[PDB]
RNA sequence: UAGGAGGGCGCGGCGGCCGAUGCAAAACCCGGGGCGCGAGCCCGGGCGGAGCGGCCGUCGGUGCAGAUCUUGGUGGUAGUAGCAAAUAUUCAAAUGAGAACUUUGAAGGCCGAAGAGGAGAAAGGUUCCAUGUGAACGGCACUUGCACAUGGGUAAGCCGA
RNA sequence: GGUGAACAGCCUCUGGCCAAUGGAACAAUGUAGGCAAGGGAAGUCGGCAAAACGGAUCCGUAACUUCGGGAAAAGGAUUG
RNA sequence: CGACUCUCGGCAACGGAUAUCUCGGCUCUCGCAUCGAUGAAGAACGUAGCGAAAUGCGAUACCUGGUGUGAAUUGCAGAA
């Protein structure tokens, strides 16, 4: 909706930024089992379910 | 019909966000949280599913301030 | 209010209008538009955007 | 080799029993043939007039005699599959009509 | 790294590879055993010859459904072959990959032909299709590995 | 055959005994040589690169070809079935390694205004916009994209809550 | 916008598209659409399917009837 | 001779069984008793020079302060 509650609205803030590739760095970084984000989220499979 | 004409239909809420517990299970028309009970007093718990108990015990979350309760049991609760 | 309240207290500016809007990434932003006897690239160079 | 020829194309037999929605797609395609038949070169550009002209009676009936003018020539560009190809455009015609005009040689 | 079969002289033979290639196997495969023994040229011209849709892959083990064509009756006398262009246009890169290798390293470019060349199957790569009454079946590619040694003929 | 018993073969531990091992252990492969009626065992060669075996006592989650057995992989079917509704594309040029699918122009057509147009409610949640692209995806293709990457964008005393 | 009783169908203007993988061939059997001499349901469980009638103006309109209908009965003529 | 099929060996693939491991599990045993209206458990949102998760923390936000140890962090840079 273009009509969207506060809550919604600060709700899927935080899933816009959950949603980047891993820093570059961090597949550098010593002991480190990081191979990709593997909790990425397309809106066309995966919708959030609220 | 049943089926595929039918599910082109689900287009309202039932369930919207608790805010007790963050799940989606708010039935609205209901005013109830389907999984924490909310907004009985008490949380919504029962021992027929031990799996659900434990998605939700304490220790799954941050424990604020008991994390620190050992800590301050270790010395005996001492402030200078 | 407050940031109006604000926008005179640093700066030694204030403000005709503002707007405020929510970015989609979570921070508010706001537009604080100047009164004419201030000038916006005068300020913006005493603080250093440009 | 550079040589213009003006062609009359009987269209019509080339065309006979094809489909409404292909006749003039095979129109086109059968002037390109005719080219290719009539100098060897595998490379023919049909002017966009050449085009507009089979076009204009829509794509289910299409002009039965065509009279057309081929000109070999060289192909300039420095990369090239062939030496020289060949430019089909749409050919004058004589206000005599297409009556006893055979294939004849542009100077 | 190092291939099926071992050159007949190894300083004198150029040798190209490629890893899951996203082209049909069986396709190749079906090209490759037509190119066996080759000179280089003639396999060049051959396979441009092919792709240029004027001269045909036979096809003999994998060729249940392959229609007949009358331009590979010359080595399959029941003429059953097609023109697999992609097949033929990752075969050519490896050919001319070898020919530059077999230049690099000195030999007679001329005098080249095709000692060795073996295509083998790959990790296959997944994609899905949906079919009547709710249910999906996989849709699968069938990416080859082809391996290939040009050597210099001898008399 | 159903069944019962005896003697053995084999897997993994524990208490003991005798050993092997970076001059190559375990495992696995072999048109290699043998022993036993047989379960099975011994040796040879290769890969392998760090552990392992034998004997006595004893213990056990101990022996697979089936159970429309469970998990994982692989075949033949098979380059086969197939990719067919919604009329339709055609020509130059540009870009490009590469053009039936990109872009510009031209021509032919369709939707025909209870539309294949312009906007909204719910729903989605960044799909919007720009720039770039190795792969994957877009059931052919692609320089392209609702894809991947980096950035940007949503302004209210009067429109709503 | 035109025809038309008409927000029917058919065609066009503004706006939007040519997106449904393409090349060659026109064999059988198909899916969808047609047309057929003479006959006219003989086919088949069965006129299933298709064909036929179809707008309008003028005339005419039966049995039966709850007296409201049947009725757009049936049957004819005309149309640029 | 050759293609096809069956088959044997060598080599190459697909696949990840076995062999050796293991900051994990399970089982038994022992010590202690310490949540919350002075706002708990849970949830949400924020927070790092370069961070999405998890670990941490709360606008003093991957930390402040005291004490202890005594020269680091570390994937890159930097002030030190
Ligand atoms: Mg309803
Ligand atoms: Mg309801
Ligand atoms: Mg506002
Ligand atoms: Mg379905
Ligand atoms: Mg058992
Ligand atoms: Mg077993
Ligand atoms: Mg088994
Ligand atoms: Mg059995
Ligand atoms: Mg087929
Ligand atoms: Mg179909
Ligand atoms: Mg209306
Ligand atoms: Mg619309
Ligand atoms: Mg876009
Ligand atoms: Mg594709
Ligand atoms: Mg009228
Ligand atoms: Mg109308
Ligand atoms: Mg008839
Ligand atoms: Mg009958
Ligand atoms: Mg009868
Ligand atoms: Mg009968
Ligand atoms: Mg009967
Ligand atoms: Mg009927
Ligand atoms: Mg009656």
């Amino acid at each position: 909706p273009s009509h969207k509650t506060f809550r919604i609205k600060q709700k899927l803030a935080k899933k816009q930024r959950q949603n980047r590739p891993i820093p570059y760095w961090i597949r550098m970084r010593t002991d480190n089992t990081i191979r990709y984000n593997a909790k990425r989220r397309h809106w066309r499979r995966t919708k959030l379910g609220f | 019909t049943k089926g595929t004409g039918s599910f082109g239909k689900r287009r309202n809420k039932t369930h919207t966000l608790c805010i007790r517990c963050g799940r989606r299970s708010f039935h609205l028309q209901k005013s109830t949280c389907s999984s924490c009970g909310y907004p009985a007093a008490r949380i919504r718990k029962y021992n027929w599913s031990v799996k659900a108990i434990r998605r939700k015990t304490t220790g799954t979350g941050r424990m604020r301030y008991m994390r620190h309760v050992p800590r301050r049991f270790k010395s005996n609760f001492r402030e200078g | 209010k407050k940031i109006k309240a604000a926008v005179k207290k640093m700066y030694d500016i204030q403000a005709k209008k503002v707007n405020t809007l929510i970015r989609p990434d979570g921070k508010k932003k706001a537009y604080v538009k100047l009164t004419p006897d201030y000038d916006a690239l005068d300020v913006a160079n005493k603080i250093g955007i440009i | 080799e550079v040589v213009t020829r003006e062609y009359t194309v009987n269209l019509h037999k080339r065309l006979h029993g094809c489909t409404f929605k292909k006749k003039a797609p095979n129109a086109i395609k059968e002037i390109r043939k005719f080219a290719q038949k009539a100098m060897g070169t595998n490379d023919v550009r049909i002017d966009v007039k050449l085009n507009k002209h089979i076009w204009s009676s829509g794509i289910r009936s299409v002009p039965r005699r065509v009279r057309v003018r081929i000109a070999r020539k060289r192909n300039d560009e420095e990369d090239a599959k062939e030496e020289l190809y060949s430019l089909v455009t749409v050919a004058e015609v004589p206000q005599e009509g297409l009556k006893g005009l055979g294939t004849k040689v542009v100077e | 790294v190092k291939y099926s079969t071992d050159p007949a002289n190894p300083t004198k033979s150029a040798k190209a590879m490629g890893r899951d290639l996203r082209v049909h196997f069986k396709n190749t495969r079906e090209t490759a055993f037509a190119l066996r023994k080759m000179s280089l040229n003639k396999a060049k011209r051959y396979l441009e010859d092919v792709l240029a849709h004027k001269q045909a892959i036979p096809f003999r083990r994998y060729c249940r459904g392959v229609g007949r064509t009358a331009q590979v009756k010359n080595r399959q006398p029941n003429g059953q072959g097609r023109w697999p262009a992609k097949s033929a246009k990752f075969v050519l890169d490896l050919l001319k990959n070898a020919e530059s290798n077999a230049e690099v390293k000195g030999l007679d470019v001329d005098a080249l032909y095709i000692s060795h060349i073996q295509v083998n199957q790959a990790q296959k790569q997944r994609r899905r299709t949906y079919r009547a009454h709710g249910r999906i079946n996989p849709y699968m590619s069938n990416p080859c590995h082809i391996e290939l040694i040009l050597s210099e003929k001898e008399e």
